[PDB]
RNA sequence: GAUGAGUAGGAGGGCGCGGCGGUCGCUGCAAAACCUUGGGCGCGAGCCUGGGCGGAGCGGCCGUCGGUGCAGAUCUUGGU
RNA sequence: CCCGUCUUGAAACACGGACCAAGGAGUCUGACAUGUGUGCGAGUCAACGGGCGAGUAAACCCGUAAGGCGUAAGGAAGCUG
RNA sequence: ACGGGCGAGAGACCGAUAGCGAACAAGUACCGCGAGGGAAAGAUGAAAAGGACUUUGAAAAGAGAGUCAAAGAGUGCUUGAAAUUGUCGGGAGGGAAGCGGAUGGGGGCCGGCGAUGCGCCCCGGUCGGAUGUGGAACGGUGACGAGCCGGUCCGCCGAUCG
């Protein structure tokens, strides 16, 4: 016998490719595994990992958001692996170079208007092989509704998280437990 | 999808993966809701505070109609400009669009976030926030109320 | 933009055909979507 | 044709992995069934008892799914089938389906003797 | 009695978006037009002039059978129409027995 | 292949009229491909008759030892009607041999199969000769 | 392909209605075709079989017999011709049941009703 | 086979990537997440093997 | 290169049955089913095939669906 | 050492099992929740209904200030935001 | 609105232990004082052509014979698994049998069970032979232009090889 864990073997799960059928996906998949083979580039290889990743570990990045991230270096090619969606808060519209897996129709309009141009990575792949002048990009990963779930249960001390209820009303997991006056508070 | 399921996997494996011991039985717990105070009230209190009790007054016959408040925020009041309305206002410094929220239906204006930058607007509502007024004011429109 | 020929019969008597060829012959090709849909409404019947 | 493998075949195990106590009972088949018993002999494996199969067993990739004769076994069903063999008849052999009647099977066995394929059962139905 | 009778109330129908409908209608539309798709797919399309197949307005007033086939022939799509004559066959099964002989 | 090879292999890898599989999807699973420009007949992006542009064509004309090479014209994609430009060889087997290069690698057309396409040449050519003069040997010494 | 709202592809139907048909419509579905003279004379394709026509069998091992009907049993859904027999082991002659569909009509009985028949059945073809 | 009629009514009813459809009120054409799928195109170009 | 125990339990990849949408085939020169100290493949679920019987249908493959896999339940019916 | 089972412990003087064939047990539905695939995206959802249409229970099209969910929350409430 | 009545159309439904209890003289036979309870049971053959006649037997039937493509389809008649039983043949057996692993004796089976080709020469027989010259159609690249390059087939002068 020998003294290991599991025979040695590694019990740690990450993916090695995408769970999509998206055949544009697989290219771009094939794309990027060469370049990460052929070059050893950090960027190509942060891309590839992205890439395998599912939809919620994708998010997407709001415009003015990008904006406010590419103020300073419009000169850059900004990049996400995700989708980039239109925001009517945003007012004016900076030329930008941008390159992501999907945009919305507002967002490429908008984006053309002002005179930046919407890349798809193998043009990215084209122009900047190596992620040369790039600005990687991530959209908010943990601002969506399931994640305010998650955490201390609602009923513990100091926890914020949010309960499971059908309704929110007066009568809706308000008396005992959350309040003085009922029982205890918390 | 029944190929899928797991229990075709658990097929001869005794127990359906329900335990030789503990066993699958009807309702070893009673059935819904059951003993929400008593044995159950570890998973009531730390999952459901409040869920217990009552609190507040009654309203007998309520109708949410005469509730009804939609409301929007003055960095969504832009939105609502058409667009050629949007660039002759642009154009024209000497006049402001005249935003009746009232006809998109909105009743009342929240302050939230800001204007575009140098513009002035009038603004039509039934209700306003204090703060929504003021910003409105700093950029030099007006509020007009309507009902 | 490209041309697509159409093909004329005997019975007709101009060969005049040369018509654009429409956006739609260019989309995307999705196996996985329209096996999705296709197995999907098949049930509506 | 020459076959083109050349490492010998070996067989870990050439038995059959029956179940156990189908012997004994006429109803249990032979088909192997893992027991799952709480206290089986078999499952927990006391020696001089029905052995449990296991991927230890497995035959060397390079001569799995090899038949004795060097070829590999490629069911056909009629002389156009028969031809995707043209270029794999060093490591490919064709088995004409059992249905296939004896009217077909005479131009498949003369098809294949054009090509060079090897028929392991082209005495069938004559 | 059976263990979980069968019912009506099972849900039999689906609510697909209609975008997503679209992207399958496009889809399909597009690959019609790739040759080695329509080939792959079990068409004989060897004759075909060239895809995407256009034929004159004139063949929408066609009123016989016999004329319909003659305009198949011209345009070379006959030998396919051809082949799913030949593949007529009764179904295996008990579908044979369910009205889809 | 009016679209791109690379995308329709990757959408006919996976299921096909010309695909012939068999014996499951395990261990035991073996697959083939029907294409008639498919000169090895292997399910493969690299043989594939359907997702390349440029494709080679092999086969047996019906009579007097006529050898048909057809190679894919690389426009007329969209034609299926002369998609093919088809050669038929009633000369020497040099001959062919020597014209199947010159036709496949000489012009850069797909040097990659070059060896695959003189392979099943030879393979047409035995078959051949063999259903004229019927069987006289049984090929099985090394 | 069927659009009458009122009748069904159903095939136990079908085979439903067809088994207790009456005998009236037992009479309709038991018609053969004509002659090639008669047909040509008379602008008809096919009649209901009647007892006193000649008729000739063009199926089955009596494909070269002919004979006048002897009997039309709708119930078995067979007719009689005079000399299309056959002996038993008793060694007594009995008739064999052909059905109408196997065989042509190369003279017709002929009354007002047959005629009757036959003019509108060819107002109809023209 | 398309008729003439058909295949130029195509336009009408499913527009394009630019403009909007007639038929389809607001519909639009998709994109997909690779504008050119040819890849030996763009792994052998001049960029990346420099 | 390292490594290999597994009840309760979890998961992955596969085998098998019957339909549906497609596709490729077999069959009176004999289908299904059944029978067989014939032979072979796979660790295995299983699969391919010789021979017989039978006398009219059946299968492979890609998706998709389900009243889909038995040694037990003093289990049910029938048979011995 | 006879399998299956309950059991700390079964070959058990523990229970079921004389034998064979066929049938035989985590399903369908509603409300949620995580995860994953797909479409769109500050929007999304035409299948209550309407216009039609494989002469048609499918497929296709249609949202007027319709509606649901989301886009603002905190208070018992007045109310503020 | 509509699991009743009359009349229709369909099905990703069941396929005789399934599907209504009932595919059949089924709410029948049968049971209970009664209210009630309630089965089992489909398939010769294309056509009865449903087995004449001889012989043995009291008879049922047997042995011959005849019909049919078939009786290896003979009226509870498409096919005919297992449990269980008889006969013949092989084998084993001091108070169980069966089973895992290794050989051996005997039997059974297997000819892709296990080859006879290849290279270099001589003789004879057939089929074709340039980088030359014309024709037919055509391709690679380029820009489904020019230019360049190129293969297949056919007709001739030389070459005299494969
Ligand atoms: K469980
Ligand atoms: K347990
Ligand atoms: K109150
Ligand atoms: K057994
Ligand atoms: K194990
Ligand atoms: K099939
Ligand atoms: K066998
Ligand atoms: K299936
Ligand atoms: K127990
Ligand atoms: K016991
Ligand atoms: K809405
Ligand atoms: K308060
Ligand atoms: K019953
Ligand atoms: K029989
Ligand atoms: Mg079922
Ligand atoms: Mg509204
Ligand atoms: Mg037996």
């Amino acid at each position: 016998g020998i003294d290991l864990k599991a025979g040695g073997k590694s019990k740690k799960t990450k993916r090695t490719a995408p769970k999509s059928d998206d055949v544009y996906l697989k290219l771009l998949v094939k794309l990027y595994r060469f370049l990460v083979r052929r070059t050893g580039s950090k960027f190509n290889a942060v891309i590839l990992k992205r890439l395998f990743m599912s939809k919620i570990n994708k998010p997407p990045l709001s415009l003015s958001r990008l904006i406010s991230y590419a103020k300073g270096k419009e000169d850059k090619v900004v990049v996400i692996v995700g989708t980039i969606t239109d925001d009517v808060r945003a007012y004016e519209v900076p030329a930008l170079k941008v390159c992501a897996l999907r945009f919305t129709k507002t967002a490429r309009a908008r984006i053309e208007k002002a005179g930046g141009e919407c890349l798809t990575f193998d043009q990215l792949a084209l122009r900047a092989p190596l992620g040369q002048n790039t600005l990687l990009l991530r959209g908010p990963k943990n601002a969506r509704e399931a994640v305010k779930h998650f955490g201390p249960a609602p009923g513990v001390p100091h926890s914020h998280t949010k309960p499971f209820v059908r309704s929110k009303g007066r009568k809706f997991e308000r008396a005992r437990g959350r309040r003085n006056s009922r029982g205890y508070k918390a | 999808t029944t190929r899928f399921k797991k229990n075709r996997k658990k097929r001869g494996h005794v127990s359906a993966g329900h335990g030789r011991v503990g066993k699958h039985r009807k309702h070893p717990g009673g059935r819904g809701n059951a003993g929400g105070m008593h044995h159950h009230r570890i998973l009531f209190d730390k999952y459901h505070p409040g869920y217990f009790g009552k609190v507040g007054m009654r309203y007998f016959h309520k109708l949410r109609n005469k509730f009804h408040c939609p409301t929007i925020n003055i960095d969504n009041l832009w939105s609502l400009v058409p667009q050629e309305v949007k660039d002759k206002a642009k154009s024209s410094n000497a006049t402001a669009p005249f935003i009746d929220v009232t006809q998109y239906g909105y009743f009342k204006v929240l302050g939230k976030g800001v204007l575009p930058q140098n513009q002035a607007v009038v603004v039509k509502a039934k209700l306003i926030s204090k703060n929504a007024e003021k910003k409105i004011k700093e950029a030099g429109g007006a509020v007009v109320l309507t009902a | 933009i490209p041309t697509t020929t159409v093909q004329s019969f005997e019975n007709d008597m101009a060969t005049d055909g040369a018509v654009p060829l429409p956006a739609v012959m260019k989309a995307p090709i999705r196996p996985d979507v329209v096996t999705y849909v296709h197995s999907n409404i098949s049930k509506n019947a | 044709a020459v076959p083109l493998l050349t490492k010998k075949v070996v067989k870990k195990r050439v038995k059959r992995f029956i179940r156990p106590q189908s012997d004994r009972r006429i109803t249990v088949k032979e088909s192997w069934r893992r027991p799952k018993g709480i206290d089986s002999r078999v499952r927990r494996k006391f020696k001089g008892c029905v052995l449990m199969p296991n991927i230890g067993y497995g035959s060397d990739k390079k001569t799995r799914h090899y038949l004795p004769n060097g070829f590999k076994k490629f069911v056909v069903h009629n002389a156009s089938e028969l031809e995707v063999l043209m270029m794999h008849n060093r490591t490919y052999c064709a088995e004409i389906a059992h249905n296939v009647s004896t009217r077909k099977r005479k131009e498949i066995v003369e098809r294949a003797a054009q090509l060079d394929v090897v028929i392991t059962n082209k005495l069938a139905r004559l | 009695r059976m263990f979980a009778p069968t019912k009506i109330w099972r849900r039999w129908h689906r609510k697909i978006p209609v975008n997503q409908k679209r992207y399958a209608v496009a889809s399909a539309i597009a690959a019609s037009a790739v040759p080695s798709l329509v080939l792959a797919r079990g068409h004989r399309i060897e004759s075909v002039p060239e895809l995407p197949l256009v034929v004159s307005d004139s063949v929408e007033s066609i009123e016989k059978t016999s004329n319909a086939i003659k305009a198949l022939k011209q345009i070379g799509a006959y030998p396919d129409a051809e082949k799913a004559k030949d593949s007529h066959a009764i179904r295996p099964g008990k579908g044979k027995m369910r009205n889809r002989r | 292949t009016t679209v791109p090879g690379q995308l329709v292999w990757e959408i006919v890898k996976k299921n096909n009229s010309f695909l012939v599989k068999e014996f499951g999807n395990g261990t035991a699973g073996v697959v083939f491909s029907k294409e008639p420009n498919n000169l090895y007949n292997l399910h493969s992006y690299k043989h594939s008759g359907l997702a390349n542009k440029k494709t080679v064509t092999i086969q047996a004309e019906g009579k007097d030892k006529s050898v048909l090479l057809a190679t894919s014209k690389t426009k007329k994609q969209n034609k299926p009607s002369t998609l093919l430009n088809k050669s038929v060889m009633k000369k020497e087997f040099r001959r062919m041999s020597k014209a199947v290069t010159n036709q496949v690698a000489d012009n850069y057309y797909r040097p990659d199969l070059k060896k695959a396409a003189l392979a099943r040449l030879s393979a047409v050519n035995r078959s051949l000769k063999v259903a004229k003069s019927g069987v006289k040997k049984k090929n099985r010494q090394a | 392909m069927k659009y009458n709202p009122r009748v069904s592809s159903s095939r136990r139907k079908s085979r439903k209605a067809h088994f207790t048909a009456p005998s009236s419509v037992r009479r309709v579905l038991m018609s053969a075709p004509l002659s090639s003279d008669l047909r040509t004379k008379y602008n008809v394709r096919s009649m209901p079989v009647r007892k006193d026509d000649e008729v000739q069998v063009v199926r089955g091992t009596y494909k070269g017999r002919e004979g006048k009907v002897v009997q039309v049993y709708r119930k078995k859904w067979v007719i009689h011709i005079e000399r299309i027999t056959r002996e038993k082991v008793n060694g007594s002659t009995v008739n064999v049941g052909i059905h109408p569909s196997k065989v042509v009509v190369t003279k017709l009985r002929l009354d007002k009703d047959r005629k009757s028949l036959l003019d509108r059945k060819a107002k109809g073809r023209a | 086979v398309w008729t003439k009629s058909a295949y130029e009514k195509l336009d009408g009813i499913y527009g394009s990537f630019d403009k909007a459809s007639e038929k389809k009120k607001g519909y639009v054409l998709p994109r997909p997440k690779m504008a050119n799928a040819d890849l030996a195109r763009i792994i052998n170009s001049d960029e990346v093997q420099s």
